[PDB]
């Protein structure tokens, strides 16, 4: 055992960002990075059993039955103990110079059992295999189906133990005559390679210093990264290969090796280390040559939060207020009310009405299933406004309105916003003040409850007679036409007018050929105070608040959504009960279904300051305005190191000062005059040389009081000695004068930009 | 850009030069020679309105009589420096301490001052009994401990009242001085225009904080003022056009807040330099300028 | 990006997804659409510049054979203690029920199950010429597109 | 292009609005350097 | 080759040569103007 944690001050395990190279900067990045001071997992290989004149069975570990999960990618540290002395692990009493050994991987999407060995670790479909070969000079990557053979212990067996590879370097690694298919041959003895889709090779140079190797996956395939790329002497990993594997890799497996060296030439091989990648924020510093020199994991402790919150590595002793960069995975708090189903039955039975006499349904206080409705039609258009069609079937509203009528979808351009003809003028004008959607559907023939009419019909005119011609009466948004009572007499032919004296209307009919087509206009309304039209749900216990109290949850309470922290309070009465708001409309409180009241806070609420001293490079933490009993309950907003020190309860503990709770501090009884790290309220921080910070007090002295004597004269203090003192002072008299070329600054000499700038 | 790193650095540097201005004004305590006064009547001059009332039990008052009368005419919200996070949970939304409890829902912090009220009660007690050596001498290097009653009569002799008038009218001058300190505590009203500037600074401090919390309930033309509602109603290409409205509306409020804090910090730094000139000339000496 | 600039630019990578698809169901591939196409079959990824072409294969082009039935999935879930737990697609990713779907669907609403997962298919015959869908995605970078 | 224009007109306004503030502050402070030369350097001060 | 503000400040050509890249309007120009004689002259600042 030999712990090798991740050191971010050397930028260990950091993959260089794609694109160009930087120099002389420090910037923040979100990506796949290892944790700070993460130990990883150590994998140790060795040499197999050997005799004078004989090569015996292999010596391996239980590595070919371990199935780890891939989940983001990983990085591997290879050869950190080259040129040193160490044990030849098969015989720990033998000391030899340690060598470098590359790992071999098996990565796949499905796993099973090796029958009839009935052990575990069998990949059964197309599987990605990564093999080093040629005494560490070549790298094969291929993607095949592995069929276990039928020989003595060749993996289709009742006597197969574990997959294990080997080399005979007295034959294979003869200088100049490296067999670059040896390990591939030993692999082919175990398996048959069926239906290989690709096979790639990469050439390495045999040298033993130290290197890194990484592998990730996204929608462009599987990416391989190496530290040997573009300079072997650094820690940065650069991209060198993309493999066309587009299905999601779930599992991987390290293949155990055992080098069959001769017994006289037993070597030592350096263990390698695997570290998992996480979606983290990092601070990266690029040197003059372009290489990342140091990094900061911005969620590890509070000095790292300071460095990433002010975006610099040198921080200039002080007391700073910082931001939060921790992940803190959330839960769920869903709570809606139970009601009846909304009835869409007067939409699926009967004859759909004409456009000027459309039908309207308004639903409140019910459960809807929009999937059941839309499954009966053939949609050819779904156009929405301030909502999406996918979110329409999942939201909770205060009301839900459906207008519907019969309409032929070859006239689909007449229902568009701001359209030209007589559909928007005399029949139907859509209202765009709410979120809304417009569906155009065809009624298929199996749906037999919807009868069809004989003629599509629409109005072409609606006017009053005037002293000069006609006075047209246009539709309002969402309203019926004023000529509706005049239109109920029916139109038997095209351009058949009707008149009540004051008004006149004209209709146009044309026959229905084919299936019937219909139009639906849906409009919803989001409100506060208990949106009651909610979708149908299956029931689940786990979405409650009784368990997950002081953690950040994602809630959905009677139509109100958000993220936050819920705390046990004892409070508000009056009968708006469910949601209590602030004067700036923040959800400050909630009346739960059982009987309880809860205070709602945002997911990052507690203020945090860090006291930093550069000369000793020390730091401590202050939670301002918080009592020290709430800090140990809400220990999930904070950084990764603050959580463990809170949870351990083993340090100089949390301390209650007059400005909040303090971590890393100690009560003192000393009194200072000047202060470099002031906390507020005449408190000063004393940095350690002691081993922790101390808290002192600011008391100014006063020169001793000269008291009047009782006599005729008075006392006067007159000098008997002196010096000359020099006071320095800077007075600024000027600034740097700057003129800006405004045209070249804004538009860079482009004529298309310069014509858009005239509008300002 | 790197927007939030430059907002953090501007406000950190503004709060740093706020501490170097208070510490300069208060650094005259360590060099000032002082004489002890009597509790209540120094000669025939009643100074009880300006002195801290002494006590038997160890409560140790930090406020004089005229200062306790001025502080109870101003309406300041108590900021809760010690455990103000939990006091906002025991009470509900009382809308008079609402921009004090909005630190934990909007995302700002009110920092405690550099000195407690016991340090600034030591600054004005050293201003009342300063020695300030005799007023016919040149230099600033001798300290003559003459009593308070005798050094007032040397300030009346310096403006043109002879010693034969000052000796025949001691009691009348002392009475007229005493009933001018008894009239200071009837001038804390809204007609007094010098007292209305004490409240207009309290109001200016609070108006800045309410223009921060009120810009989080604006929608700026988006469908909602909440990001968790934009992410639940729209799709990925329409979310980015609506979140970019909230972002643009909230970057403007932070720029307008940070640009006003620097203006008020420079104006308060120039005005604490005027308070040093007004102490060294009016309080510790006698002015010859009208 | 525009369709005209797509044939003139220099990119660092170029991705084409393609499949058979009838263009009377063209409103189901739209951004934020409602049904089972975006939920269980294909969800387009809008983090890169991208284009969506819907085309018909003419009859003179004889190297493209046609299938017998258009097909799509209508369900992919895990059994739970209360009903079903639906498994929705990620943008740009295959469905998790892909190994279960390789057995083929001979009729409409024919389910398959591996115990843990369950899937359902819908088929309908190809009448006319064959129609196809292409999703093209490009990536502009610095350092030598 | 109307986004780049709006983003670059804001930076120029913020630059020009800061240059005038610093110019007035440096003009008031060169008037203080004349008073400090005429009193401390060329004479002797009677004020503390 | 880029700047610290991501400007293309330089380029390594295909043949063998290195080139400096400047924007299309780069050299500063000032004009000295006298109204009483209505005369003017030009200064290219910081340029040899
Ligand atoms: C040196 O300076 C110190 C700070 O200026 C002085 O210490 C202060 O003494 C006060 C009382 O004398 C304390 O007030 C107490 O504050 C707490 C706050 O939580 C109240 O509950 C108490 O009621 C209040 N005490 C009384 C009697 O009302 C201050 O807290 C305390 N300051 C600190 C930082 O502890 C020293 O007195 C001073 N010493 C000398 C010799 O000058
Ligand atoms: C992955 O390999 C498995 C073998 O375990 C294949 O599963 C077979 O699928 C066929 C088709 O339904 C079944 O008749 C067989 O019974 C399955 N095998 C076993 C052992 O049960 C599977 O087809 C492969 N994946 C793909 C995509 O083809
Ligand atoms: C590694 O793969 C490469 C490419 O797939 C192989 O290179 C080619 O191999 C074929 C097959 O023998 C030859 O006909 C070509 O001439 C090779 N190309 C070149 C440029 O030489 C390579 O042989 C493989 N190496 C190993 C050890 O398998
Ligand atoms: C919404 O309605 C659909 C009907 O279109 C429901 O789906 C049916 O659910 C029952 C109960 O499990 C099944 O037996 C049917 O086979 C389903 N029908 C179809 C066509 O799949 C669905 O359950 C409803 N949604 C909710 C949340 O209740
Ligand atoms: C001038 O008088 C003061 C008295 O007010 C002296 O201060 C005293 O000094 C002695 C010796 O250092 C101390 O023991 C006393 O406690 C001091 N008293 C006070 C009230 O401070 C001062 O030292 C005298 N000056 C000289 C030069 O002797
Ligand atoms: C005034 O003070 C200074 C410094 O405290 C005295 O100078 C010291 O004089 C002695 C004897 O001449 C030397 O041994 C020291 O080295 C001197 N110190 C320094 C810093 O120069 C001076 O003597 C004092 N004057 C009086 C009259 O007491
Ligand atoms: C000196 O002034 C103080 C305050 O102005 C006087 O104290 C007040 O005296 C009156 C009348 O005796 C009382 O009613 C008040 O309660 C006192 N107030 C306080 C705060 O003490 C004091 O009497 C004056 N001294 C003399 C000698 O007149
Ligand atoms: C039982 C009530 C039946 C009422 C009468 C039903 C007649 C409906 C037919 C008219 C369809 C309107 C067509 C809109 C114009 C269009 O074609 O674009
Ligand atoms: C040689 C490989 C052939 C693989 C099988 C080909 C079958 C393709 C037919 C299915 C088309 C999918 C249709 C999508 C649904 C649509 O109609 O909208
Ligand atoms: C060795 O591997 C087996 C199979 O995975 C596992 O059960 C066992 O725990 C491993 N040994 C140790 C010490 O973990
Ligand atoms: C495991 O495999 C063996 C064959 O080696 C077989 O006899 C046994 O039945 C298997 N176990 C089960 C539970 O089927
Ligand atoms: C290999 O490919 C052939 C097609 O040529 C296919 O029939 C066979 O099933 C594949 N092998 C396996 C194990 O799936
Ligand atoms: C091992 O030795 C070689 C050459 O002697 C050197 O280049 C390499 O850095 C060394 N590795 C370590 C880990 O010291
Ligand atoms: C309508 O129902 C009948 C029932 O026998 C069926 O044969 C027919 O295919 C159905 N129509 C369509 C378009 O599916
Ligand atoms: C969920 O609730 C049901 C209803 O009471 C109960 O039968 C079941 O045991 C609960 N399951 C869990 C995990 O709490
Ligand atoms: C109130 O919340 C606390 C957590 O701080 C919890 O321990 C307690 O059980 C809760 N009380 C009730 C009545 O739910
Ligand atoms: C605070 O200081 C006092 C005296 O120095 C000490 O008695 C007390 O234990 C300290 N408090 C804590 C929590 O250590
Ligand atoms: C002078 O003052 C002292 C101060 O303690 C006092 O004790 C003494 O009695 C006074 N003497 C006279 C004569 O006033
Ligand atoms: C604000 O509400 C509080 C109680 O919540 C009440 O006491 C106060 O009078 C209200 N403010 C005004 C100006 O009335
Ligand atoms: C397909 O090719 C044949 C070749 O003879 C031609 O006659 C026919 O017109 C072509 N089809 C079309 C649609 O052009």
């Amino acid at each position: 055992t030999w712990p090798m944690p991740i050191d971010t001050s050397k930028a260990e395990g950091v993959i260089y960002p794609n694109g160009k190279s930087y120099s002389n900067i420090t910037l923040t990045y979100t990506g796949l990075y290892p944790k700070a001071n993460d130990l990883g997992k150590q994998y140790l290989f060795s040499d197999g059993h050997s005799a004078p004149g004989r090569l015996n069975n292999l010596f391996v570990s239980n590595y070919s039955s371990q199935v780890e999960s891939f989940d983001d990618g990983f990085v591997v540290r290879i050869g950190a103990a080259a040129n040193k002395t160490g044990t030849t692990v098969i015989s720990q009493s033998t000391f030899k110079p340690i060598k470098k050994i590359y790992p071999a991987f098996l990565l796949g999407h499905s796993v099973g059992n090796y029958t009839p060995s009935n052990r575990t670790g069998r990949y059964l479909n197309h599987t990605l295999v990564i093999l080093p070969d040629g005494c560490g000079t070549i790298l094969h990557a291929f993607y095949c189906v592995l069929h276990p053979r039928t020989q003595q212990n060749c993996a289709g067996e009742t006597n197969f133990k574990s997959l294990s590879l080997w080399d005979t370097p007295a034959s294979d690694c003869v200088s100049g005559s490296y067999n670059q298919e040896a390990t591939l041959g030993a692999f082919k003895v175990y398996f048959d390679l069926i239906n290989c889709t690709f096979r790639y090779n990469y050439t390495i140079t045999e040298d033993e210093n130290a290197e890194w190797f990484g592998i990730t996956q996204d929608t462009q395939g599987v990416h391989l990264y190496s530290s040997r790329k573009e300079n072997v002497f650094r820690n940065n990993m650069f991209h060198f290969a993309t493999l066309p594997v587009y299905q999601k890799i779930l599992y991987y497996t390290v293949i155990p090796r055992s080098i069959r060296s001769p017994f006289n030439d037993r070597k030592a091989w350096a263990a390698f280390y695997i570290y998992k990648l996480h979606p983290l924020t990092y601070l990266l510093n690029f040197d003059v040559e372009g290489y990342i020199t140091k990094a900061v994991d911005c969620g590890y402790d509070d000095l790292a939060q300071l460095q990433c919150s002010y975006e610099s590595f040198e921080v200039e002793t002080g007391v700073y207020s910082v931001s939060s960069f921790e992940a803190s995975p959330r839960g769920e708090f869903i709570e809606q009310a139970t009601t009846q189903e909304c009835d869409f039955t007067p939409m699926l039975t009967g004859t759909p009405p004409p456009i000027y006499n459309f039908k309207r349904l308004v639903f409140t206080n019910c459960n809807y299933n929009l999937t059941k409705l839309l499954s009966l039609f053939q949609v050819s258009e779904f156009s929405c406004h301030q909502v999406s069609p996918s979110s329409l079937a999942t939201g909770c509203y205060s009301s839900l309105t459906v207008d519907y009528f019969a309409y032929s979808t070859d006239m689909s351009s007449a229902l568009q916003p701001g359209a030209a003809g007589a559909i928007v003028q005399f029949n139907y004008k859509q209202d765009f003040s709410n979120p809304t959607c417009r569906v155009l559907a065809t009624v298929p023939q199996n749906l037999t409850t919807i009868t069809k009419p004989s003629n599509y019909a629409y109005l072409t005119e609606c006017y009053k007679t005037s002293a000069y011609g006609k006075n047209y009466l246009y539709n309002a948004p969402g309203a019926y036409t004023p000529c509706l009572s005049l239109a109920s007499r029916g139109f038997s032919t095209k351009y058949q007018s009707h008149s009540d004296g004051e008004l006149t209307t004209t209709g146009y009919i044309y026959p229905v050929t084919g299936n019937l087509q219909m139009a639906f206009i849906i409009s919803v309304q989001y409100g506060t105070d208990t949106n009651s039209v909610c979708p149908m749900q299956a029931l689940r216990n786990d979405t409650s608040i009784e368990d997950k109290l002081d953690v950040c949850v994602e809630y959905s309470l009677h139509g109100i959504t958000g993220r936050g922290v819920f705390h046990n309070c004892t409070s508000v009465g009056l009968r708006n009960q469910r949601f209590v708001y602030d004067t700036f409309d923040n959800l400050v409180g909630y009346h739960s279904d059982n009987g309880n009241y809860y205070c709602v806070r945002p997911c990052v609420s507690v203020p945090v300051s860090v006291i930093y001293d550069k000369a000793s490079n020390s730091h401590a933490t202050l939670f301002g305005s918080v009592a020290c009993s709430h800090v140990t309950t809400m220990m999930s907003q904070f950084s990764r190191m603050t959580k463990t020190n809170l949870l351990a309860r083993t340090t100089p503990g949390p301390l209650q000062t007059t400005v909040g709770c303090a971590m890393g501090f100690i009560n003192s009884s000393m009194v200072v005059d000047e202060c470099q790290l002031p906390l507020g309220q005449s408190l000063c921080a004393i940095p350690p040389t002691s081993d922790v910070f101390q808290i002192a007090t600011l008391n100014f002295t006063s020169p001793l009081t000269l008291a009047p004597i009782n006599s005729t004269g008075f006392v006067v203090a007159v000098p008997t000695n002196f010096t000359f003192g020099v006071t320095q002072e800077f007075i600024e008299t000027t600034i740097q004068k700057i003129t800006v070329d405004c045209k070249q600054y804004v538009c860079n000499g482009f004529k298309k930009c310069e014509d858009l700038l005239k509008e300002y | 850009g790197q927007f939030c790193s430059k907002i953090n650095q501007a406000l950190h540097g503004a709060n740093l030069r706020q501490d170097e201005s208070i510490a300069n004004l208060f650094s005259s305590i360590k060099t000032q020679n002082t004489q002890p006064l009597q509790a209540g009547l120094n000669g025939d001059f009643n100074l009880t309105m300006l002195q801290i009332p002494q006590v038997t039990t160890g409560e140790r008052k930090y406020r004089s009589t005229i200062e306790d009368l001025l502080f109870n005419k101003v309406t300041i919200a108590d900021p809760g420096y010690m455990q103000g996070y939990d006091e906002c949970m025991q009470q509900g939304p009382q809308s008079a301490r609402d921009l004090i409890c909005a630190q934990y829902v909007a995302g700002y912090k009110v920092l405690p001052p550099l000195y407690d009220p016991y340090m600034e009660a030591a600054y004005t007690s050293s201003l009342l009994g300063s020695i300030a050596g005799a007023s016919w001498t040149a230099g600033l290097s001798s300290f003559a401990a003459i009593p308070f009653a005798q050094s007032i009569f040397y300030r009346l002799n310096g403006v043109g009242i002879t010693q034969q008038v000052l000796s025949e009218n001691q009691k009348i001058i002392a009475n007229k001085f005493n009933q001018a300190l008894g009239a200071m505590q009837t001038g804390f009203t809204t007609t007094n225009l010098a007292f209305n500037k004490v409240q207009d600074a309290v109001n200016a401090n609070a108006m800045a904080l309410s223009k921060l919390a009120a810009e989080l309930s604006n929608t700026f033309g988006a469908i909602s003022s909440s990001i968790s509602d934009i992410l639940a109603r729209l799709d990925t290409v329409e979310q980015e056009a609506q979140i970019d409205r909230l972002i643009n509306g909230r970057l403007t409020s932070l720029n307008a807040f940070v640009a006003q804090q620097l203006v008020r910090t420079e104006a308060a730094a120039r005005s604490a330099q005027l308070a040093q000139d007004k102490v060294n000339e009016c309080v510790k000496s006698q002015s010859k300028r009208n």
